């Protein structure tokens, strides 16, 4: 995780009911920006033909 | 392939004919078969050897 700098207030309602309110720099220095990785694979299966 | 002959039926340029003999190759010939190409697989072993 991340040590954010969170604030304790109400803020014109978006962050209503469980809802969180990020500010951009938290995108811009690219925290909690995250690498997936996949596999993708095929197999030849020879035939009759 | 008798190039020759297509030439001077043709009265058509000579070694500029090839990009578009070229061109004619890279048509598709047989579209529909890219509609689906699934093909599976069918083997059945009688007698095995390692």
């Amino acid at each position: 995780g991340q040590n954010m700098r969170v604030a304790f207030m109400p803020w014109n309602g978006y962050n209503f009911e469980d809802s969180i309110l990020v500010s951009e720099r938290v995108v811009q220095e690219d925290r909690f920006t995250t690498i997936h990785i996949q596999e993708l694979a095929c197999v030849s299966r020879d035939t009759k033909l | 392939h008798d190039f020759r002959t297509l030439m001077r039926v043709t009265r058509l340029k000579e070694e500029v004919l090839k990009e578009a003999v070229n061109l004619i190759q890279s048509l598709d010939p047989r579209p529909g078969q890219s509609i689906q190409t699934s093909e599976p697989e069918y083997v059945i072993p009688d007698v095995l050897v390692r």
